[PDB]
């Protein structure tokens, strides 16, 4: 009744699905094998006959290895095979080929797959697009799907979780010109996009967790926290229910400005666990932290305009109104001065669950807060002076010309980037 | 018996109720647990006996 | 044997009327499976108020639940007294309103519409005379508000002569929920206004206040709010269901209360509200009873009566008491305090005794003042909704749903307007 | 964690405080995987192997 | 082991028979006030 | 003493019969093998020497394999097995093969079996005709006995339950056609024809007995309980007895309107059950809503000519006085204005008995509502427009004339339908 | 009671009615000694319809074997089901026909038609009554194409009323097996469309495209084209054999699908088929089953519906349903689809439900689809059959046996005119 479709595109889609999965699984109860030892799966999963419960999510990549881990290892009798896509070549790092030449087939069956999954959906809250800003399986392939998923399923909340390039760390080299295709491709089709970003997350994972070595997976659990957290009032009852398409209303002010930042709090591991008080008021302050962002992006350059907060386990609503009148009568924090409410809380009776294996310590309370703020331009900012800086000298261009592109995409995905700027810009002042 | 379907439908509603009425239950509970604090609970009985 | 038609509507509605429900239910002997388990003859003696028998002994409610999600009806349903409502009478959607009053009012609320009607009317033809319909329901939500305000329309153009009483909860002042609450409540408001014979406002913030200072509780949930507007909603309609010494309706109410038709809108407060520490200290009486009456840490409302006139007040009394005693409280709050009362009514106070007070309570009693403070409240509503509306914050989302630029504009005119009665009978000299 | 747990500063812990530092690293560990892990890293002990 | 079946009273068939007493019966019990058409 | 003879054609009046036959017996105390443990029963069933109890049914099809099924169930030592009529080849949707070719010595047993029935009556009310309107069995076969009956036994009352067609749903594609053929066939010899839809039905078990996923049994177990209240009268003593002459005298203005639409009320689970009054008034007011019609006819588009209530169980004719009178005052409902009193009480002492493993609740009330209403032309209507759809193209049309049909039977069948259209038009018009 | 006369032709119809009655007697509980072995009542009810009992329990196939080489039906009897079938029902000649359509018709066909036709006969007149003759066969192989359409020729002099249903394995598009198969298949469509009352197109390429993608086989070899072939020809007449719901017999499909006499070629596909990894991911709901359905790749014609326009379409289901689901499945498909719908035709579906699903499946369902999509196929038979006309290659073999060069026109003429019957009613539109 309440069923949302998951899509994992390219390796960092993948790879952050494998947490959320996981997590969802050590939810529910579901054992890895596909059934559990009521119906609040049912966002998650579609139960069978038999009882085992098959995830409705769709694992889509150009490249092979990545799905056949996730085939050979413990979750291969959960998920479905054909719901599992994999391609012969990769797309290299390039939108072109992602988005033009290899993609072709593999987005037919995608939208085969998902005709298929959403017709065994009564209701359909939306879409989870869950990909890589910055590769070209992810970005070029990713951006065809969401065209084709705004051609035909029409008005269905696309809500996609995007993992942008840090702004100095970085692992590839025409990182800023696929990003900079991909973001042209998404700001007209998503319809609630999250940015994420992995040098914010490595700094959360270092000053909190005390990792000296973050990597990919503890990355994706948090991530995968995080999404549990804004699903959770699908799933488990509380007050102050918040809904996907409550996001949009609470959320959007305008239809192009739709990127979000997302903090999680508390990030304690158990040594440091049961160390502190862990009450609302000092999630919520831990949560506004502008280092508990998961983007290396400043929010006191900027000014927030909509903040929703979603907190889970032992909360009241005493509390988190006493913790948002706070932070409304803090000076640091800087609201529009069009929204005067600017806030969206919801509350869920659901502790979050604990993944062992994970760093995360078994906390009583969560937050994820998820903010529109016009600080956000930062990064298209950054990204806008590292696409020109290549541009100039047409470096890396003739490979993605030679899939079939011309300079006329370069040219207007760098002048509608441009154009993000100055609405950015526009809203944030009077 | 060649009714499955219609027993299954509502089977499936029952479950579903009793489910969520044992979830009431359980939050009805714990609620008065968290209602139940007051004045007349002894909060600060230990501070008096100090003082 | 004059019925009352009870709605709920969105979830705080819902939950509310759950709430209050439960407390009619054990005010009149009724256990969750129906059956009557009161041992008092006046407890079955206007049941019909609210009630209607089954084909057995089972009672059920006269209550009509409306939603645009299933969530919050199976929640009630599987509550303590959830059985008791007729099956029928759950009339639910499927896709929730985002806080949308365009959704709850225009889109999805008018498929969903004809059902309750439906409901309604069949509800309503089974009276055998018909005091009117109370809806209860939360202005600052989407389902909730806007079907809230629909189905008030709907029911005024098919009753217009039936009572109509709201009990809309109010966004509140300091803390706000969502962040459309001021156009969900704007759009609401002029709804009310129009169609509503008699609204009370409720605000979730003065319900935390006095549950945080008179009943001095430590953890308030909503249960313990939703409580206390079901104390108020029940003894607004005990004259009704119980003999009293001084008995008086709700068209009474109505007429002793409005002085002119679209000032409908009141503050109410409930008494003794003593916390259980101080209830061995306290002492019931009369003017005790008064004394947290009138004070305005009792209101529920935000709006505080002292920045306003007080045009009228009733006061719904329950016990055996003086009717000396309460008269003459009642004339000497007027004369200490009359400074906050308009001067050009004789009397601001309608006094009502009823003789069976409720459960647990030797005496009790609920207040409904209607005052200019709640201009107060209105124009910080307006204070919200034109800054959003300036620059069109979250307005592509109600006109997505295809509602003109032009009704938004309409609502805080006739909001205005509002604010201008309430100033100008606030201000108003005799002779 | 070891060194905070280790009052004595000897080098040396328990199995109850080995086990305690490691779910505090990783709640899901037991304690028959850290006693393992003991076993394999000091054969010939009563208990106490160095952190 | 003889196997039994409750003996019905001549109350009943009498009731049965005539139109007046059953109706009159089936409004009795109706309902609880004055009971209607209570007076057979 | 008051028998009814009664005919069940084709597949939907088979299968219809089996409830009918099963609420007969459950209503008379008559066991499956045939014999019971005053004279009620002599409308349905004929008792012999032997103290064992034989229904006056006739199953009539060109198929075997519905009559076969009835032949090994439970109900094989009740029925006559000369009276379970069998063909040998099915008439295939084709009006003109169940009507010209194969049925006619089908049709000769029939009357041979019928005559025999009849021989074995004192008196005779008249004919059940159960049929489906949309078949080659049921509209030509169905159409041939009808029209010899009315030749040789001439002023019986002959009821015609028949199905029509739904508008949008349906199962068959030359339904249109036959249906227009049977309807030219019975619009002369059926004495009153009533309307019943399976997408009405099925709307009625979705919304009122909550069964998401209805099917013919359960359609025929309403259908069963409608003609049980509707003979109702022949069987139990009641105040303001209906006779199978009196429904006509008082239903059908003019003998070219004798098309109805029925209803019954209350439909109710048993869970749902004894959560509501069920009060005279009441389930009057369900009877004349628009959705408890069993056919998908909305009865505001036209006005009542005139409406037969058939009242079961604890009623008194104060109480239905005073819901009538109610529902006279209503608005909504609106009668022709040539028929001032327009309504045919009816009541009966016998409370509708429930069938073990259907749906229904044990109610103490119950009301069939048989309304003659000139908004029945609007079925007529929609089948006039899928019928030409199809004629224009001549689809079809060669299977029919195979059979020994000619054009000139389509343009008459359209020409008279059409009639009946502005006849309807006519009577409804001041 | 309804008799059905099963004639296999040629080899690959020989290997394909094999299949088909191993699955009739796995259905019907028959082992390949011919002894019931079900322990099923149902089973036994309606067994006429496709064997007759022998002298104990053994029951015969009604199935008539056609050939002009040995070989096959040496492979056919040695098979798992080998004795069921009557000796005297193989009918072989000596000298099989080298794909030629004119040997397996005029010069080698006309000797043993006459022996075909008195088996034809004599199992025809031990029926009590006969609903048609059901011929499995290839269309581009010489002696099956053509011994089939010489037999359906006399059959239908025979028998002008009984139906005549076909299985034709027409050439594939892509991948030819023979060089002759354009030839044999324009001369065979000639004759299938004057006599052939309802015929069913089959592809060996699309037969392997669905085992690849839907069962995701590995290495599919003809066994399991002919199972999934032999699925179909259970599939459609289960109806008669089983107690159903709403059933339907072949006159009914045949009536409900063929609006004029020659278009009556339809396109069937099997549902659910099932790869072996999703079967326990799969849920099997009505809706799943009709979603399956009306995928192109479902279909067991090259030719998919997307270009084409669905004129008809039947759909037999199985197992325990509802009406309401299937019924309510089926308008939600025309009406999602009416793009793909001829518009002059109000209902394009025939729901026939029985009561009776296959072994080891819940519930499964066969189709049956009239639509102008096999105009393209036609077409592409014709682009081959022209080239190679054009030059008159490998004409001279069918001249050698005696068969005219205008003989090939009037085909091609034949198939052409039904080319222009298909895309009139693919174009054709409303008043
Ligand atoms: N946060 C996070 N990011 C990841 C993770 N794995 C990969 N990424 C990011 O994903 C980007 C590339 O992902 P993909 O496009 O899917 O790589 P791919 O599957 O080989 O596809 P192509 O590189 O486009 O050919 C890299 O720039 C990484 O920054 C992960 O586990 N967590
Ligand atoms: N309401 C209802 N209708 C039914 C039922 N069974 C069949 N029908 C209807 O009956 C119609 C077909 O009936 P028949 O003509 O008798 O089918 P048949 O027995 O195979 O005979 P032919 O169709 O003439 O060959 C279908 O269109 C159905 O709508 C049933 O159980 N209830
Ligand atoms: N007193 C009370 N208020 C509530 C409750 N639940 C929600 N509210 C408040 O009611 C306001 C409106 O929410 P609501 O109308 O229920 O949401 P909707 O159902 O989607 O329209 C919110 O801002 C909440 O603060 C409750 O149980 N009791
Ligand atoms: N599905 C299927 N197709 C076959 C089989 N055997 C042959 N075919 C195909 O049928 C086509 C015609 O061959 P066929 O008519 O049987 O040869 P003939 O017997 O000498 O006339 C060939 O192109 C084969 O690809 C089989 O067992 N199953």
């Amino acid at each position: 009744m309440r069923e949302v479709i998951s899509i994992h595109i390219g390796q960092a889609g993948i790879q952050v699905g494998n947490a959320c999965w996981e997590l969802y699984c050590l939810e529910h109860g579901i054992q890895p094998d596909g059934q559990m030892p009521d119906d609040a799966f049912n966002t998650f999963f579609s139960e069978t006959g038999a009882g085992k419960h098959v995830p409705r999510c769709i694992f889509l990549d150009l490249e092979p290895t990545v799905v056949d881990e996730v085939r050979t290892g413990t979750y291969r009798q959960l998920f479905h095979p054909e719901q599992l896509i994999s391609g012969k070549e990769d797309a290299a790092n390039n939108f072109a080929r992602g988005h033009y030449t290899i993609g072709k087939e593999i987005v037919d069956l995608a939208l085969d797959r998902i005709r298929k999954l959403a017709d065994n959906c009564t209701g359909l809250q939306g879409f989870l697009v869950f990909n890589a800003v910055g590769g070209g399986t992810g970005s070029g392939l990713g951006s065809l799907l969401l065209e084709r998923l705004s051609v035909d399923y029409g008005k269905k909340s696309k809500l996609g979780f995007t993992v942008y390039p840090s702004p100095q760390v970085s692992t590839a080299v025409v990182e800023p010109y696929n990003s900079v295709l991909s973001t042209h491709s998404l700001l007209e089709h998503t319809d609630v996009a999250v940015m994420l970003d992995n040098e914010a997350i490595y700094d959360i994972c270092r000053r909190s967790l005390d990792i000296e070595r973050p990597t990919y997976t503890n990355l994706n659990r948090l991530i995968a926290q995080v999404i549990s957290s804004l699903t959770a009032s699908l799933r488990f009852d509380g007050a102050l229910n918040v809904d996907i398409t409550e996001f949009q209303t609470n959320l959007v002010p305008y239809p192009r400005i739709h990127f979000m930042l997302s903090s999680y709090a508390p990030i304690i591991s158990a040594e440091k666990a049961y160390h502190e008080q862990l009450s609302v008021a000092e999630i919520t302050n831990a949560a506004f932290e502008p280092a508990s962002m998961m983007v290396k992006c400043d929010p006191r350059h900027g000014k927030y305009m909509a903040c929703c907060l979603m907190y889970r386990g032992d909360v009241v609503p005493k509390d988190v109104n006493a913790s948002v009148a706070t932070i409304k009568t803090k000076r640091t924090i800087q609201f529009v001065d069009w929204c005067p409410t600017g806030f969206k809380c919801g509350i869920n009776y659901q502790p979050p669950t604990v993944v062992p294996g994970g760093d995360l310590a078994k906390v009583q309370r969560a937050v994820c807060m998820i903010s529109n703020s016009t600080a956000i331009g930062e990064i298209f900012s950054r990204l806008d002076h590292k696409f020109d800086l290549m541009y100039a000298k047409r470096a890396f261009v003739h490979w993605y010309v030679g899939e079939g592109m011309e300079e006329g995409e370069f040219s207007e995905a760098r002048e509608d980037l441009a154009a993000l700027e100055k609405d950015f810009e526009e809203v944030g002042a009077e | 018996d060649f009714l499955t379907y219609q027993g299954a439908d509502r089977d499936q509603r029952a479950r579903q109720r009793q489910a969520v009425a044992v979830r009431t239950t359980a939050r009805s509970e714990v609620e008065a647990k968290l209602s139940g604090l007051d004045d007349a609970s002894g909060l600060d009985d230990g501070r008096l006996q100090v003082a | 044997m004059r019925e009352i038609v009870h709605i709920q509507g969105g979830q705080c509605g819902n939950q509310i009327g759950a709430k209050f429900w439960e407390v009619v239910s054990d005010e009149h002997g009724i256990d969750p499976t129906g059956t009557y388990h009161g041992d008092s003859d006046l407890q079955l003696e206007r049941i019909n108020v609210y009630f209607n028998e089954a084909t057995g002994g089972r009672y059920v409610p006269r209550a009509i639940l409306m939603d645009l999600e299933p969530g919050t009806m199976d929640s009630v349903r599987s509550g303590p007294y959830g059985q008791i409502f007729r099956p029928d009478n759950f009339v639910f959607g499927q896709t929730g309103a985002g806080n949308n009053w365009a959704k709850g009012h225009y889109t999805e609320g008018a498929e969903l519409i004809d059902s309750v009607l439906d409901v309604v009317r069949k509800e309503a033809e089974s009276c055998d005379c018909l005091q009117g319909f109370q809806v209860c329901h939360s202005l600052g939500g989407g389902t909730g508000s806007g079907m809230g305000t629909l189905l008030i329309s709907k029911i005024r153009e098919e009753y217009p002569d039936r009572m109509m009483l709201t009990f809309s909860v109010v966004p509140s002042p300091k803390v706000s929920d969502t962040v459309v609450e001021p156009y969900n409540a704007t759009l609401s408001v002029h709804q009310l206004v129009e169609n509503a014979d008699e609204c009370m406002v409720l605000d979730n913030e003065a319900l935390y206040d006095i549950c945080f200072r008179t009943l001095k509780l430590t953890t308030p949930t909503f249960g313990d709010l939703n409580h206390l507007i079901s104390a108020v909603m029940s003894g607004i309609t005990c004259c009704l269901r119980f003999p009293g010494q001084l008995n008086a309706d709700l068209r009474k109410l109505a007429v002793n209360l409005i002085p002119f038709p679209r000032l409908h809108f009141f503050m109410v407060g409930f008494t003794p509200l003593t916390s259980r520490g101080s209830q061995q200290y306290r002492a019931l009486t009369v003017p005790e009873l008064t004394q947290q009456m009138w004070d305005a840490k009792n209101m529920m409302c935000a709006a505080d009566p002292r920045h306003g006139r007080y045009l009228t007040a009733s006061a719904l009394f329950r016990g055996r008491m003086s009717t000396k005693e309460v008269d003459e409280q009642m004339l000497n709050v007027q004369n200490k305090n009359s400074s906050y009362f308009v001067e050009w009514i004789p009397n601001n106070v309608k006094s009502s005794v009823c003789d069976i007070p409720p459960k647990g309570l030797k005496m009790s009693a609920t207040f409904i003042g209607n005052s200019t403070a709640i201009q107060e409240m209105f124009k910080r509503v307006s204070e919200q909704f034109t800054a959003m509306f300036r620059r069109k914050a979250f307005l592509h989302w109600y006109t997505g749903e295809g509602m003109d630029e032009m009704e938004f504009t309409e609502a805080e005119s006739n909001m205005n307007d509002l604010v201008s009665e309430y100033q100008q009978y606030q201000d108003a000299s005799a002779e | 964690v070891f060194v905070r747990n280790d009052l004595t500063r000897c080098g040396q812990l328990p199995v109850r405080d080995m086990t305690r530092c490691c779910q505090a690293l990783v709640p899901g560990i037991s304690e028959r995987q850290v006693a393992a892990v003991m076993a394999v890293v000091d054969p010939n002990s009563a208990g106490g192997v160095d952190y | 082991g003889f196997r039994n079946v409750e003996p019905l009273s001549r109350q009943e068939r009498a009731a049965a028979r005539d139109k007046d007493l059953l109706e009159k019966s089936r409004l009795q019990a109706r309902n609880r006030l004055k009971q209607p058409e209570n007076v057979v």
